[PDB]
């Protein structure tokens, strides 16, 4: 049927790398491709071909690996909430940059427009650490700002009459759940040259772009747990628009809400004793 | 037939080079008007035009032995300056492209090089968060501290991604970009964020044919683009 | 019910599945798409743009000076300015550029790499220089006599400031690792080696500067492509970010 | 796709009302790498001088 | 085929809100937007283009978060009885009146008229109330107006030939149902200004609209309990129509089957100390 | 339209906190209300029909309309300016600065009522409803709502020198909410019985 | 042409006001008969026509310094009145609208604005269950104690999403609504259920140009409208 | 729907027998705000003086 | 139908009166653009729309028992407000129109008529030639110490020549002017000449029907109108 043709797309990764044609010496004060200025800002546009003799070359390489979707593409940690066992209770503020490895990825972007896949995988153990059996529903609560977070394992506010919730067992399969793109803004912001507020220059607010901040995942047991509960939070980044490349990440993360860095050593790549060996 | 020579004309204002390189034109992108499609604000902007869509000049910089770097924070640099400055001020909300051109002419008895960076989004650190004279430094802008980490904890090396010119004192005096908008809303307030930021770091340093160094300024020129602005109230200067 | 028969990978969480899973906001409706310029569909436009080579990575160097390699008036002839392994992978100069930081979130390469370097004397400082590509099997070559059997060009100091050395894709296979990893013996890789030769001098007028400087640049031509992601090795922390 | 060479051709079937349950898309997308590689005003043909 | 045709709806959710059309300065005495008579009962009809100068907006957002069927489809709790291992029963009355958020949500409207998800999640405990390994079914039994109500865990009544009812296993997935909308009325209500019986004006039947209350759900686990079990209810509203909304319910509830409230202190919104500054 | 609790003085309590006094005046160009415009938080538009449907939503968009009913004698005149300031300052000080911004003039007179019409002027597409500290969102700040004497309250003598305004409050057809979210002041510490 | 100027007839009775607003129709409806396709009740309906269908003056009420507000209960108001309240006794169930008037006439030199509110199911509370006496007060109606919760729990400020109109004395000295039969079920008994309650609250007071305070009533006149009856039994008059 | 901007355009699939069991409808209905912001009998244009 | 109730709105800005006499257009002419063939500066003008085509209203003023009138010179009295002003301050030339509002209530106890005269190329003297605190007396304007022989030699009388309106308290509260451009040349300095002059007369005094004599204060709001500014060079606030 034509109703269920829509919720199926066609979609083809088909799309291929640049070949080669065959090319024979030349000998002229005509063309010089290897001339070039660096100064304009543009790139040299010198090719093989007019460089040395090529062979011709048919493409065979694909592309897709480094499209932005299939780089994005994966799931990543982004959150590790501990449930203690004194009031079986916690929570993760939503956000990709407790974990360096997605925060360093999403760093060659400025502006960023996606959907989100979650992946919850909970884990029981000792005090000691050791695996443990523990089987129980637990309960992620979405808290967006300005509703009240809960307070107890207990509290009312888990009634989740508005809230979305997702109850799943700590013994069971990982909850997963889809998101759209929810910022207030046309897209996401890698990287924030401002400030939070008007009236106010605080360097605690230099930075902090309050509308990638859509508020907190929220985690108790429906009973008290007997063990503490480890819940590991996955986030795949898909349908994704990028704007803007960067200079990507070289120093170390340091802090989760700024870019500050050492910078000690001014150096990336290692030394060497002299240029003219290796 | 000669990229070397340009004239840039805007309002009643006139740039002219006899060594440039070209023009960059970041992401191949002409500024533009905001188009009723991607418009939120429902109240009818106020173009000021050639009023404010003109080159104004900043106060030049010594190009020194030691210099790390200068950068300016757009359109925080230009906020007090004109009636750009004034509809900046007396405005909520901005948007807008820039024309940067950047001037240092010294001798065929020279040599050094300056790169010109564009950095969209330019938001900086270092060991420490950063104040606000650093953040938003105003018409006489900042100096960098870490020009190898492009005080982001990113590297110089790889900001050729962003718009950029050389300056490569061998082959021209000067370089000029053209900047679109760019932004992840409509239009954003120009006391409170910073769009662009224009930079201009050394990398090879400034040499003369003998040991007693002439001064040698390095001067910005910055013409507003296709300007709009919404929300008039009173005027605010500073997010102070 | 429908009879059916779970099988194996059953309840599996797979980091790169590429299934449909239930949204929980499902009436919701986001803002709409405008116009940003520069939007990146392909990481490989960006490791088309050239990038610096933090070239200069003597011992000593620190700072923005990494990035321009030495070049002087000499006093003897066919003298060497530089060397470098062709390499995607490791920790060289070329491990921090653009295409190189790239290439640390991928553990294959193919395709033809080009080479632009940037004179930075003064005007009246003439100078020629030969940039050579020399395939693998041997080590760096040790003279310029030996250096110029390979793939080079011949550079002219003048008004163009810039040249392009590309070094073509020559390999025995389709595709290369990045990596050097030694237990897996990923050398079998190697690709070559990168040098740079004075080919007549640098001649300067009286009491110029007698040192300038070369900033060597490095993109990927249209043929060039990456296989298989993996993390990226410098990227690293021992503590969960506060 | 049973298999052309590198062509993955998929048919993304998805289950829910939101299209962002959507399992991710597997589209190749228009590549313009000029605007970042010759972002400027006149354009230089290989064969020719830059300057001047 | 048309027969499976008819088990799918295409259902579209692309309403707008409204957009701009841009207004030029107004010189006259004809037209006077902006005088208004509050009066009448009628709301303003000034629009932004008549008071000021506008541009062209072109509309994008939707409507749909706030349609009925978005506002109220979702899950909520509505019922949390504890079977204790003395008698190994208990039941729940049924009505959407135990926990506040979603008797709030309903306080806009006076009829809905709606379809019911249910949802039950069963969790065992200690008497400490830790969480703990109890794997058995349990039987929850929908007990109609004038049916018998069970009087212990082994009574006959389970039996339950006529009652509908549901069996789960404490330690499985979640116990889920659907329900059509069963009022003898052609509407539930949410506000009843009457008495529950002819012949009799007593408070407790001041009201108390009794084609509300469609019953029991009676609960026991299969065999005795070991350890206590707590069902959480959860109930999500859909197919849902409303007529004649009202003003919303703003002091806290205090009572399950009446509108009692303190009222000490008129006011809602916080105070301030001076009308001209914040 | 609902009315703005808008007389919302420590002290007031009950129906009066539906009427902002309006008094002769004594001195010019005086001022008569001051509101910070938002959704969220629990100030005067928060327990009204728009403010109560925002509790439930995380984000808004969209223009709103302020209608203001006077309740003088048919012989009490006056002239009263209604300003809206968009964000980025303070609440204007004196008539004189809030004149800058968007403002209507209402004479009191047969037609009772007047709009002042507060259109949607932001930098982004969506606003949070609520002023979340450890989150910012004093970013989504939306400016600033003042009444003003634009002449005077002028009464025959021995009139009641003083007077009302009944500030009403509703959405346009512009309007929309975003992202359900539990309403604060609605809970209980007990099960219902 | 003018709206201040109102004129209602029905039946034998005619209402004049020369400074209305306007007329509120509660929801845009009319009152309407009920229709075979939602009819329940198999008996043939009576219906009375102008015998009920006509104007009912309640007693009046002073407007004093003090005054929370005045609420009546429909049909309840007007369940032992004329023939309208003889066939509302006489049958076990009833349906039909309501045109109300309330009217409260005051100078030039008085200030004060009343609301006017319909609200349909007014169930109503207090920090207690109410008795008899309030949920069914009959002709001589109830009063507020708790004006700004609306006797509910709710709030007066919402209250206006209800059919509602203002007497405002600068403006205009009565009010007019038509109401529609509300219930969730076709026909209702008169006795045990009240469909609407008619509200009357002081917003703003009652002020004179004088400290003397002369009698300012308040007056409510209501029409039934559409009226049916069935189930005919013996008259029985309330739900005691 | 794989995507047009604010169009959620949705197939509900009930697989039992009752339409109870069917999920939550999706369709935006008709808004007449009129009958409750208008309720007069006299329509008010928007350029002219309400009363009188 | 009504030239008692009026609305005016430019811009981000909206006047309502319900008690106007009609609108006074001087000498017929709707402010308008200047034309090509009558312009002689070369450079293209700044029209800054919006941003200063707007009311904006001025301090008021007491009417007492005593008052000779009040007078603004244009655009004198806005130089240092707003966009207009800081259009005006940074221009050489400058070119538009007013839209005038007066504002005076009062009561049907009260009893005073005001004369507001638009008076172009108002040149003033007494006994002796002004000084500048009376030529330009900024935006608080100055007073009449010469009603009678108009500040100018000649007489109040004969100034119903110029465009005008009365406020007589019994009849209107409000006079609304829409003043064309008027010069001997297409542009002129905004600080160096006044083309227009502003001018509220008392003619019958101010009586209330007690001897307690509340507050009644004047109101004067202005808006620019189809603005032009030519010689764009720094901000000159004042001639001094
Ligand atoms: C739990 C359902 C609603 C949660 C919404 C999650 C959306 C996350 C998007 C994060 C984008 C900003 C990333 C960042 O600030 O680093
Ligand atoms: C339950 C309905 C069954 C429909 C699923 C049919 C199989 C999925 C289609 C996969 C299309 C791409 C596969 C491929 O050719 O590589
Ligand atoms: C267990 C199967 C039959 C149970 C029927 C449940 C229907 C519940 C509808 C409740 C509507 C009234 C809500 C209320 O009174 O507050
Ligand atoms: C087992 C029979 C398979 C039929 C289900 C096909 C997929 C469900 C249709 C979903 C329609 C809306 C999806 C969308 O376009 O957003």
């Amino acid at each position: 049927g034509k109703m269920l043709k829509d919720a199926i797309d066609k979609q083809v990764a088909g799309a291929l790398v640049a070949g080669t044609t065959t090319s024979t010496h030349s000998v002229a004060t005509d063309s010089t491709p290897a001339l070039q200025a660096a100064e304009t800002g543009a790139t040299s546009t010198a090719r093989d071909e007019s460089m040395i003799e090529t062979r011709t070359i048919v493409p065979t390489h694909g592309i897709h690996e480094t499209s932005v979707e299939s780089f994005f593409g994966r799931s990543s940690l982004v959150g590790m909430p501990l449930l203690a066992t004194g009031t079986s209770i916690t929570h993760w503020r939503i956000d990709f940059r407790e974990f360096v490895q997605l925060r360093a990825k999403m760093s060659w972007f400025t502006y960023m427009r996606f959907d989100v896949e979650f992946t919850i995988i909970a884990t029981s153990s000792t005090g000691q650490n050791v695996t443990t059996e523990q089987h129980t529903t637990y309960q992620v609560m979405y808290v967006p700002p300005g509703a009240p977070v809960p307070s107890n394992q207990d509290s009312f506010q888990w009634q989740s009459g508005c809230n979305p919730s997702v109850f799943a067992d700590t013994d069971g399969p990982p909850a997963q759940f889809s998101v759209p793109f929810m910022s207030s803004a046309n897209a996401y912001s890698t990287v924030y040259d401002g400030y939070a507020r008007f009236m106010d220059t605080d360097p605690d607010r230099y930075g902090i772009l309050p509308s990638n901040f859509l508020g907190f995942m929220y985690f108790r047991t429906l009973e008290d747990a007997a063990h503490q509960v480890r819940f590991r939070i996955y986030a795949k980044i898909k349908h994704t628009s990028c704007w803007i490349p960067r200079a990507p990440r070289q120093a170390p993360y340091k802090k989760r809400y700024n870019l500050v860095f050492s910078g000690d050593s001014d150096r990336i790549c290692s030394n060497r004793a002299s240029l003219t060996s290796y | 037939y000669s990229d070397r020579v340009a004239q840039l004309t805007l309002g009643n204002s006139t740039i002219t080079t006899q060594e440039a390189a070209n023009i960059c034109v970041a992401y191949g992108c002409w500024p533009a008007k905001l188009s009723d499609t991607d418009a939120t604000s429902v109240d009818k902007p106020t173009e000021p035009g050639v009023s404010a869509d003109r080159f104004y000049t900043l106060r030049s910089k010594p190009w020194q032995a030691d210099s790390k770097g200068w950068y300016w924070k757009l359109p925080d640099a230009l906020n007090n300056t004109g009636m750009f400055g004034q509809n900046a001020q007396f405005h909520y909300i901005y948007r807008g492209g820039w024309a940067v051109h950047v001037q240092c002419n010294a001798t065929k008895f020279h040599q050094g090089t300056l790169l010109v960076l564009a950095i969209p989004e330019h938001q900086i650190a270092t060991q420490e968060q950063p104040a606000f004279d650093r953040t938003m430094p105003g018409s006489e802008g900042g100096t960098f501290q870490e020009p190898f980490w492009l005080e982001d904890g990113t590297s110089l090396g790889n900001s050729l991604i962003y718009p950029h010119q050389w300056i490569n004192l061998r082959t021209n005096n000067s370089a000029t970009l053209i900047l679109p908008y760019v932004n992840a809303i409509p239009m954003d307030s120009a006391i409170r964020h910073s769009n662009w930021t224009l930079a201009i770091i050394p990398v090879a340093p400034l040499k003369y044919a003998a040991e007693t160094t002439p001064l040698v300024p390095i001067t910005v020129t910055i013409a507003p683009m296709e300007t709009e602005y919404n929300g008039l109230r009173r005027a605010i200067a500073s997010n102070q | 019910g429908l009879p059916t028969k779970p099988g194996p990978g059953s309840y599996q969480f797979m980091t790169t599945d590429e299934d449909c899973s239930p949204c929980i906001l499902p009436d919701f409706q986001p803002t709409p798409e405008i116009f940003i310029p520069g939007k990146v569909n392909n990481l490989l436009e960006i490791a088309q743009v050239e990038s610096i080579l933090e070239a200069n990575n003597r011992e000593g160097v620190e700072g923005v000076e990494r990035y321009v390699i030495p070049v002087s008036v000499q006093d003897a002839l066919d003298a060497q300015i530089y060397a470098l392994r062709l390499e995607l992978g490791g920790s060289g100069p070329l491990s921090s550029s653009l295409l190189g930081t790239l290439a640390k979130h991928y553990t294959q390469w193919s395709g033809s790499v080009e080479i632009t370097c940037m004179f930075t004397g003064t005007f009246m400082t003439t100078g020629k220089v030969l940039l050579a590509y020399t395939p693998p099997g041997g080590d760096m070559p040790r003279n310029r006599e030996e250096a110029m059997l390979g793939t080079h060009v011949i550079w002219d100091f003048g008004l163009q400031s810039s040249i392009t050395l590309v070094i073509p894709w020559i390999s025995a296979s389709h595709f290369r690792g990045v990596s050097n990893d030694d237990v897996l013996n990923y050398q079998y890789y190697a690709a070559g080696h990168v040098t740079i030769w004075y080919q007549t001098n640098m001649v300067i007028p009286p009491g110029f500067p007698n040192t300038a400087g070369i900033i060597m640049m490095i993109a990927a031509q249209p043929n060039f492509s990456f296989r298989i992601q993996k993390d990226r090795e410098d990227m690293t922390q021992t503590a969960i970010l506060q | 796709g049973a298999q052309g060479g590198s062509t993955i051709n998929y048919n993304n079937i998805n289950y829910y009302s939101h299209a962002a349950s959507a399992a991710q898309n597997k589209q190749d997308f228009t590549q313009d790498p000029s605007k970042f590689t010759q972002p400027i005003a006149d354009v230089i043909k290989e064969t020719a001088v830059p300057l001047k």
